[PDB]
């Protein structure tokens, strides 16, 4: 829900950065928290393999 | 709902958080509560009269 | 067919071949058959009709590349009179053929005379799905990660002169 | 109904600034009338209010007073948002039509147990059939009324079609309403269906029809478009009559994710609209 | 143009290709031909009309008034020239043009609307021309002609919109659109039909209703029409001008075939011989067939051999061939079952294929990231 | 926070009154920036980390009701003798469910001369961006008293912010999420430019205290209930001209309230009489 | 839309030789089918 | 993390500098028991803080970082206002209905004529933007000399509540003189074209504008009420706000509203859009103008 609200303006970036392309306004980078999010999101694969052992042996 | 704004009777307000002891119960609004020096924890609250 | 040109050249260029170029898709060889070589001028007279003369025999050929793209599971009665060839050897032959493929499965079954089938072409969801998409998330997993990688160098190639 | 609602429609044009405003109420009344004969209930409601703020200062006989109310009445009852207003209006409408009309009595005390007998009360209708009161306009109008509000406190469906079969020949002549009594009909039928598919999570077909000794063609159909609607979850059988019921619970994970792929797709494809643009 | 020889010149599709039917068409045609100028355009289509015993006969008479309102027109036009004004030479201009459209000449027209569309003094003035030139547009079936006008002049309104211009607009959008087969994007244009009125200029309301209860019953399911239409009054008080139309919505709402297959002869004669609907009913034959059969086969998982043919009233080696087509070519549901002669399918749709709608904006977006690689460097 | 005077820097009042120049953290953005915004340091490092979040009922419900959905706005009524604008508040009110900004006239007098703009700014900008709110203003003639001395200068300000909503309902008169209703009492003291064509384009008037509005309803108060032969409108309508009322239609309701005591079926000059001399 | 027309044109063009309506026939077929 | 220790500096005060010390020891006004003279640091030099300003400084150090802050009637306008545009009259007055006419026709002309539009707008907020103290009549001149194309009318001042003849002659006589010498500058001498005043009264006071210009410098462009060519250009006017068809007469239209005023034209266009919404058109008709002045025509 947090990565569709950021998607929903950064589907109006490109206008602007088809338009002016020259300095930076805007103090947000919107890569950061995203790569926060991927690292949130690997809890899943990190833990699978866990699960193959614990159900493994 | 773990954390409220409080109003003190010298006049500045302040921001606390919620004691492990305590419940719900009475951290709702509009109920005068009382709070400490040291990190500003809630030990009770204190009935209006 | 012709679909996104619209010119009055290639439609009366087409008119003789259309009704076959069509008729293709049917497959009937006893009507067909006839319906060539009853108004077939240009086509056939082509030259040597090598092409056509092929094609004479490959109506049964993409009649059965239909019939693989249908339904898998032959009848004895309903689609081998449809297709018009009532033979239960080379039926079960080539569709044995399709089966050693490895794209589709089926049976065989024989109980008072007529060929019977289970036809439980049934997709791999809830039936091994572990096995199933496996290899698809290794391999999706391998593209986009060299993908990573295709997203990372540029970077490097883009610093690395200043 | 069209051209005489159009002409009237513009012949209120032209007489609304005619002064005797009070022979409006008469082609309004009508107005409201044909618009329910139509099944318009936004124009019969802004109509109906011109008929409100007409009839606020005109203070006609009340011939046409308690025909605004009744007509109200089954405007309201026609959306079924409430019952208790519209049953004030029929209560206002009964107290209009007291003593003057037996055919106007016996359809007012009838729209009564009508509007009363939707909100599944029958109880009331024994307290107004057993006065002495409304038992002088009694006769065979109230009969099948009798009949639906036994089989609705009976809560029983062959001798509510019994009612619907017996009386037919004073059920010819039903007005409109017609369509609400098939769904008191419908909505005692899903009741019941409720009631005996819900513990049956896989029963034959005879053994849950037997019970109620109806057929499976238009129950059958009544279930197929009741799942048709996507009320709950199931799904019907013919050759081997196989209840079967499930559900799908993480419906926010394919919607968020193919939210996520058609605005990424956007996204992609400007860049390449970007690069394009700076290359070729 | 707005007049009604659109509609007399518009029967040309059911004057020319049937002979049966091409009486009544070239008796109001021929009787309405000394109407709104009608010389040129039967005089282009005399091919499909009779002979040219009676046909030189009033062409000396209609060549000679053309050039006499033509000369009046010119005469008027220059009188409006040379002085302060400016609605007086976009009515002479405008004028002149409309009966350059009357005759059916866009030369004049088009450089005529082109000189009063650079005299616009307003926006709207503007709109009103490019409505005069899908007035003609229709006429002309043209594609992007009606598209670029309308384009360009559907931006930078800034005046809100009217009660029947921008529905006007609206019911072009609704003629556009039923003429592509976009309808996704269609079954919300029609939701303004309250605003509507008879308009004789294109099509008349009973016509606007008959025209979209096509793309509405075909193009929507049962909750789409039981919340626009059932629940709005619209249907409702139109359903009594026509009877049938009533049939034909309870009874595929109500899920009754055996009147809808015998009375469907209706639906597909009348819904060929028809201007701009005629070269797409063969879409609503096969989508209303497998809409009908994806909604019956919905609810149902197994279906025998003798409800359904029952139900239907058609025999089984009929619909043996039907479900065969439609569903390899049709694609509506998995595979069918025939081992006891009773129809039973699974669709496992919604447990994993509702994670699998992604998997082709997977492999779409994986060849789009492949030419991604591809920029790399070149 | 009071004010920002460069980028990544500004000042921050306390809430002692004392205002404390503080440098900004570089994570927050300029979003804020705000001037009137809450703001909130730390006890030590004071460093901000978040900032808190702070015919007339058919006329007026055609001219209220149908602008609102599918316009002009204002429906401004008159009349001292009835007291009305609550009926058709709270009719619409009721009707219609959608936000009600119902405040007194005078909402906007206070001490401070730059807190109306505030007040009337936060009101109309909750009315466009909350929801499609009905803001009831009533009595605009306290806020309608032109003046020109210095001596009372705050009038003179909040009805030049009267002047100021008066250009922004011109801004408002198109395409706005917004309906402006109005009551008042009292007409000859409102300026021309309240009530200029374009921007109250209804006028509703109610029945009077007039003797043919009188006789009207003497009439049709007297059709509907049922009367006599001697019931006579002559003496009952000469002696109102001696003894001048108010609100007639509320005394023959008290008549019918004598006689509602089910002791006589018909009406008579005796409870007409009596309900003169009592009521 | 070039997209819709391959079907249009697969089950349209396969319908031209025989049967291209057969809406018209079911009124004749239900006696005797 | 080295800012650290100046997020422990519990914050800084906020320094107003009142008065400067030849000493090299200004003093700094601060909040009520503050009032804190100190040096100022070292790196910062002393000439450059101004007194009587706000600046920064810490609560601990006392050292200072930096300082703190109508074709009838444009026929006839065309050679009035249109002359020093595109082809000198001193004024031109329009008296009649207040009901159209009197801003449209200047903004409409002003707006084709792509000039700016400014108003005399008497009350606060322009005595001190524009200027401190003066006669309030040359730095408008000023104003209309760096913007040369500019149209004045008086719109605040026209109402007819000005028609007692005894406070309103002097309230009255106030804006009158402001334009009786911003007509004698104009009189006088000019430093750039475009310069133009238009008068607005409704009442008397025009006959009294009458006796201050006994007809020397004016433009007479007379708006009636009777006249009916008076009531097809401003119904030409009424016409352009709403949609309107191309097959209306305005002549017997224009010329069945007689009576009051002019403004009885705005309660028939006013009074017409509800039955042109209620028949559910687009567009007035010739008809539903003539209900609507039967409508309005009823009540008088």
């Amino acid at each position: 829900n947090y990565n569709k609200a950021v998607e929903e303006e950064d589907k109006m970036t490109p206008e602007q950065l088809a338009i002016k392309n020259v300095g930076k306004q805007d103090p947000k980078r919107h890569l950061e928290e995203h790569v926060d999010v991927l690292m949130t999101s690997n809890i899943v694969q990190c833990l699978a393999a866990m699960l193959d052992t614990v159900v493994f042996k | 709902e773990e954390k409220f704004i409080v109003k003190a009777t010298n006049g500045p307000r302040y921001v606390v958080g919620c004691r492990r002891q305590l419940d719900k119960s009475k951290l709702k609004p509009g109920t005068r509560v009382a709070l400490d020096m040291t990190t500003l924890t809630i030990m009770r609250y204190l009935p209006r009269e | 067919d012709r679909l996104q040109f619209r010119q009055p050249s290639l439609k009366r260029s087409l008119m003789p071949y259309f009704l076959l170029t069509q008729a293709v898709r049917t497959g009937n060889l006893a009507k067909f058959n006839q319906v060539l070589d009853q108004f077939g001028e240009k086509f056939q007279a082509d030259g040597t009709y090598t092409l056509i003369i092929r094609l004479r025999h490959n109506v049964i050929k993409t009649g059965v590349r239909m019939i693989s793209l249908s339904y898998s599971r032959i009848s004895l009665a309903d689609i081998a009179q449809k297709l018009q060839l009532d033979s239960p050897e080379d039926a079960e032959f080539i569709v044995a053929k399709a089966i050693r493929d490895g794209v589709i499965e089926a049976s065989i079954n024989h109980e008072k005379g007529y060929v019977q089938s289970k036809e439980m072409i049934d997709i791999y969801s809830t039936r091994e799905p572990q096995l199933a998409f496996h290899q698809r998330i290794s391999f999706c997993l391998d593209i986009h990660n060299m993908s990573v990688k295709a997203m990372r160098f540029p970077p490097k190639s883009y610093n690395k002169d200043l | 109904y069209q051209e005489a609602l159009h002409l009237g429609s513009q012949l209120l044009r032209e007489l609304k600034k005619m002064d005797d405003k009070a022979l409006l109420v008469e082609v309004q009344l009508l107005e409201s009338k044909t618009y329910h004969a139509l099944s318009n209930l936004p124009k019969a409601r802004a109509a109906l209010t011109s008929a409100r703020t007409t009839a606020n200062a005109i203070y006609c006989p009340p011939k046409l007073q308690a025909t605004l109310d009744m007509q109200s009445g089954i405007i309201h009852a026609a959306e079924e948002k409430d019952w208790k207003t519209a049953y004030s209006y029929f209560y206002e409408a009964f107290e209009g039509y007291d003593s003057i009309d037996s055919p106007k009595a016996i359809t007012s005390l009838k729209y009564m147990l009508l509007c009363k007998i939707m909100l599944n009360t029958p109880e009331d209708v024994q307290a107004l059939v057993s006065g002495k009161l409304a038992l002088r306009y009694a006769g065979r109008q109230t009969e099948a009324l009798k009949c639906v509000a036994q089989a609705s406190k009976n809560r029983s469906l062959a001798d509510f079609e019994k009612a619907l079969t017996d009386y037919r020949a004073e059920l010819r002549d039903d007005p409109i309403i017609s369509t609400h009594l098939a769904k008191l009909y419908d909505n005692l039928l899903e009741q019941n269906l409720i009631r005996v598919i819900e513990p049956f999570s896989r029963v034959q077909i005879e053994h849950i029809s037997s019970l109620i000794k109806l057929s499976k063609a238009d129950v059958e159909r009544k279930l197929s478009q009741m799942i048709l609607d996507k009320k709950f979850h199931g799904i019907l059988d013919q050759g081997e009559g196989v209840l079967i019921i499930f559900d799908e619970p993480p419906v926010d994970k394919t919607y968020e994710a193919a939210l996520e792929t058609i605005q990424n797709m956007s996204k992609v494809v400007d860049s390449l609209y970007n690069k394009a643009k700076k290359l070729t | 143009p707005k007049n009604p020889d659109l509609r007399i010149a518009q029967l040309r599709f059911l004057l020319s290709l049937p002979e049966h039917r091409g009486d009544a068409a070239v008796r109001d045609e021929l009787m309405a031909a000394v109407r709104d100028n009608n010389m040129a355009p039967y005089y282009e289509a005399l091919c499909k009309s009779l002979d040219w015993q009676i046909d030189v006969d009033l062409l000396n008479k209609m060549k000679k008034a053309n050039e006499d309102e033509l000369k009046r027109l010119d005469e008027e036009l220059e009188d409006a020239e040379k002085n302060l004004g400016e609605s007086e030479i976009r009515d002479a201009m405008m004028a002149k043009a409309e009966y350059l459209c009357r005759i059916g000449d866009k030369e004049g027209a088009l450089t005529a609307f082109r000189k009063t569309y650079d005299k616009t003094v307003a926006l709207g003035h503007r709109l009103d021309i490019v409505f005069y030139l899908l007035r003609i547009g229709l006429f002309y079936m043209d594609n992007d002609l009606i598209t670029r006008n309308t384009e360009k002049a559907k931006s930078l309104i800034e005046e809100g919109g009217d009660w029947d211009r921008r529905n006007r607009l609206k019911v072009y959008q609704g003629l556009y659109c039923v003429a592509i087969r976009d309808f996704k994007q269609a079954a919300e244009l029609f939701l303004d039909t309250v605003s509507t009125f008879t308009s004789y200029e294109l099509m008349d309301y009973k016509t606007f209703v008959t025209y979209t209860v096509y793309v509405s019953m075909i193009a929507l399911e049962r909750p789409d029409l039981r919340e626009k239409v059932i629940k709005g009054a619209e249907i409702l008080e139109v359903l009594h001008s026509l009877p049938a139309v009533r049939q034909y919505l309870f009874s595929l709402y109500e899920c009754r075939y055996s009147v809808f297959f015998q009375s469907l002869a209706v639906v597909e004669q009348e819904m060929k011989k028809d201007w701009l609907f005629a070269p797409h009913y063969r879409y609503y034959v096969r989508e209303m067939r497998i809409h009908a059969y994806s909604q019956l086969l919905e609810s149902y998982r197994s279906l025998t051999l003798g409800y359904m043919a029952e139900a239907f009233g058609v025999g089984v080696e009929f619909i043996d061939q039907e479900l065969s087509r439609f569903i390899a070519a049709g694609r509506l549901h998995c595979k069918i079952d025939k081992v006891n002669e009773i129809v039973e399918t699974n669709r496992p749709d919604s447990k994993n294929w509702q994670y699998q709608e992604t998997i082709k904006k997977g492999d779409l977006l994986l060849n789009r990231v492949q030419k991604l690689s591809r920029v790399i460097n070149m | 926070f009071l004010e920002a005077v460069d980028q990544n820097t500004a000042i921050v009042g306390s809430t002692t009154g004392s205002n404390y120049y503080v440098r900004i953290l570089s994570t927050i953005d300029r979003e804020l920036l705000k001037p009137n915004a809450s703001v909130a340091l730390h006890k030590h490092s004071n460093a901000l980390v978040d900032v808190l979040p702070p015919i007339q009922k058919q006329e007026v419900r055609e001219a209220v009701e149908l602008p609102l959905t599918h316009p002009p706005r204002g429906v401004l009524m008159y009349g001292p003798p009835g007291c009305g604008k609550t009926m058709l508040a709270k009719a619409v009110a009721h009707h219609t469910t959608a936000a009600f900004i119902r405040v007194v006239g005078s909402e906007f007098v206070q001490k401070y001369l730059g807190e109306g703009p505030r007040m009337v700014r936060d009101v109309f900008r909750l009315a466009k961006e909350n929801a499609p709110a009905i803001i009831f203003i009533d009595e605009i003639d306290a806020i309608a008293t032109k003046r020109f001395d210095a001596q009372t200068g705050a009038d003179r300000e909040v009805q030049r912010i009267l002047l100021e909503l008066l250009n922004q309902m011109d801004g408002f008169d198109q395409n706005v999420n917004v309906k402006v209703i109005m009551a008042t009492n009292r007409a000859d003291t409102l300026d021309p430019a309240l009530l200029r064509p374009g921007r109250l384009d209804r006028k509703i008037e109610f029945p009077l205290p007039d003797r043919r509005q009188k006789r009207l309803i003497f009439s049709t108060i007297t059709s509907k209930m049922n009367l006599s032969e001697e019931v006579d409108l002559e003496d009952y309508v000469a002696r109102p001209d001696k003894i001048s009322g108010a609100d007639i239609n509320s005394i023959c309701q008290e008549s019918g309230m004598l006689a509602v005591r089910e002791n006589r079926y018909i009406v008579l000059a005796k409870d007409f009489e009596k309900a003169y001399k009592t009521v | 839309v070039w997209e819709d027309n391959w079907d249009d044109d697969n089950v349209e063009d396969d319908f031209s030789n025989q049967l291209r309506a057969e809406l018209e026939k079911h009124g004749y077929k239900m006696e005797t089918s | 993390r080295e800012e650290l220790q100046l997020l422990q500096e519990q914050g800084s005060y906020v320094g107003e500098v009142v008065r400067a010390m030849d000493k090299k020891k200004v003093l700094v006004k601060v909040h009520p028991e503050g009032k804190f003279v100190v040096d100022v640091d070292k790196n910062i030099d002393i000439n450059d803080v101004t007194p009587n300003c706000r600046v920064a400084l810490r609560n601990d150090s006392y050292t200072l970082h930096k300082i703190l802050p109508l074709d009838k009637q444009i026929k006839e306008i065309k050679e009035v206002i249109e002359l020093p545009v595109k082809h000198q009259p001193k004024g031109v007055l329009l008296y009649g209905p207040p009901g159209t006419g009197k801003t449209l026709l200047a903004r409409a002309v002003a707006h084709h004529t792509d000039c700016t539009f400014i108003r005399v707008s008497g009350s606060e907020l322009v005595q001190k933007f524009i200027g401190e103290g003066a006669r309030m009549v040359r730095e408008l001149f000023v104003m209309a000399r760096e913007h040369a194309p500019s149209i004045i009318f008086m719109d605040e001042i026209d109402s007819i509540g000005s028609s007692r003849l005894e406070g309103g002659s002097g309230g009255d006589s106030e804006v009158q003189r402001t334009m009786l010498e911003l007509l004698n500058q104009l009189d006088g001498f000019e430093a750039t074209k475009n310069i133009k005043v238009i008068m607005a009264t409704n009442r008397i006071d025009i006959l009294d504008s009458a006796l201050l210009r006994p007809g020397r410098i004016d433009r007479k462009i007379e708006f009636p009420p009777p006249n009916e060519e008076a009531r097809l250009d401003i119904l030409k006017i009424h016409s352009r706000k709403m949609n309107l068809t191309r097959g209306i007469n305005l002549r017997k239209i224009a010329e069945l509203m007689p009576g009051a005023s002019g403004a009885e034209v705005k309660g028939v266009c006013t009074e017409a859009g509800m039955y042109a919404l209620r028949e559910r058109r687009v567009h007035v008709t010739q008809e539903d103008f003539e209900m609507a002045v039967a409508k309005v025509m009823q009540k008088d």
